[PDB]
């Protein structure tokens, strides 16, 4: 039931994956250490962290088949709009509900709900988001299908600025399909349906966790202290 | 253009 352009859609999507995510988190130790307790002590650390996963999400995104055909006026703001979204969605394969962290190679670089709030977010966000995380966990994702559901958020043509929406549209529609698809071949109705249903949800879901980030983003990154901890890279992805 | 680090990661 997989055609021969789904296997080689997903094909793809795995090689992109498995090129932008090092589960042994080697590249942490070149960021600036953790400091747990200036009551952003955190904030250094995780910045640097979020400033590498928007590189891995520009990285993983040129690979979407597709892609490269926007143009480059769309291909910004998919990436602008949907890269905290992916890193979200990509933290994941890194979070166990153990202790409801986020486990990324040793003590050191394991980070919990007060580790996040140490770089200025409160539980507006942070209670919503780990509560993503442990739903996500729930559905027990094929690597296949969380490697297309990261391609479908990106390419999504209701993006604020999306020039090109039709195409844009186009290119989602395959991915969506491949992933319908996917499922079909693995789950009988209708608990397949009832699987798309919960992926889809978590794509709204990550829509609102998107919204409340970015007003708590603007609000620390307007204070000039917190700004000069952030790195060039997030300044423009994250601002103007 | 306002996004130079980004483009340039786009190539
Ligand atoms: C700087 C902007 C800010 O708003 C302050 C102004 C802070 O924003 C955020 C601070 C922290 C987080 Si986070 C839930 C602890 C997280 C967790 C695990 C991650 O693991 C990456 C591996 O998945 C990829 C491994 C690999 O690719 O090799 C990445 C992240 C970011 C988030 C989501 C946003």
């Amino acid at each position: 039931k997989l055609s021969e352009e789904q296997q080689h859609i997903i094909a793809i999507l795995l090689d992109a994956h498995h090129k932008t995510y090092d589960p042994t988190y080697a590249d942490f130790r070149d960021f600036r250490p953790p400091v747990r307790m200036s009551p952003l002590s955190m904030l250094p650390h995780l910045a640097d962290l979020v400033s590498y996963s928007i590189q891995k999400v520009i990285g993983f995104a040129k690979m979407i088949p597709g892609f490269r055909d926007l143009t480059s006026d769309d291909q910004i703001v998919l990436l602008k709009s949907s890269a905290i979204e992916v890193i979200m969605l990509r933290s994941n394969q890194s979070f166990t509900m153990d202790d409801m962290s986020w486990d990324c190679g040793s003590q050191d670089y394991k980070y919990d709900v007060t580790d996040v709030s140490k770089a200025g977010h409160t539980l507006e966000l942070i209670e919503p988001l780990i509560k993503f995380q442990v739903g996500l966990k729930k559905l027990n994702l094929h690597e296949e299908e969380h490697v297309l559901l990261m391609a479908i958020c990106i390419v999504s043509p209701d993006r604020p600025g999306v020039q090109d929406a039709k195409l844009v549209e186009a290119i989602q529609d395959r991915l969506s399909n491949t992933l319908q698809t996917y499922i079909r071949c693995r789950h009988p109705p209708p608990g397949s349906h009832q699987l798309y249903a919960k992926m889809i949800q978590k794509l709204a879901d990550l829509r609102s966790l998107n919204e409340e980030h970015s007003k708590q983003y603007r609000s620390l990154s307007f204070q000039p202290e917190n700004s000069m901890k952030l790195t060039p890279l997030v300044l423009e992805v994250f601002g103007n | 253009k306002n996004h130079p680090m980004l483009m340039n990661l786009l190539k």
